[PDB]
């Protein structure tokens, strides 16, 4: 029972990572090493290095 | 210069005018919906990721 409780604990884990998008884009997933945003009006971006979660 | 017939400007005024009632609507319309992108003519690539989140 205990063994079956931690699976069903890493699974809700894995959602809980796997639903962390926001327009289309995620920190946390691993999808992406990175996102970088205009800080700038010559173009510099503002890197903002992912951490996985999942 | 001094002829009757045209004054520029009373045309330049007239642009000026025209140009602060432009705005003007433009904010009036921004505060009637309290959104600075109200609809797909405030901005077009904002809009659409608004509702497609939303």
């Amino acid at each position: 029972a205990l063994k079956a409780d931690f699976e069903s604990l890493r699974d809700q884990l894995q959602k809980a990572a796997t639903n962390a998008k926001f327009n289309g884009v995620s920190l946390a997933d691993g999808s992406t090493t990175k996102l970088s945003f205009l800080a700038n009006e010559d173009g510099s971006n503002f890197t903002v290095t992912a951490q996985t979660l999942s | 210069l001094n002829s009757i017939n045209t004054n520029p400007g009373a045309l330049l005024a007239l642009q000026n005018l025209n140009s602060t009632n432009t705005e003007l609507a433009a904010t009036q319309g921004r505060i009637n919906t309290g959104k600075k992108v109200a609809n797909a003519k405030d901005n077009g690539a904002i809009w659409s990721m608004a509702k497609m989140q939303s």
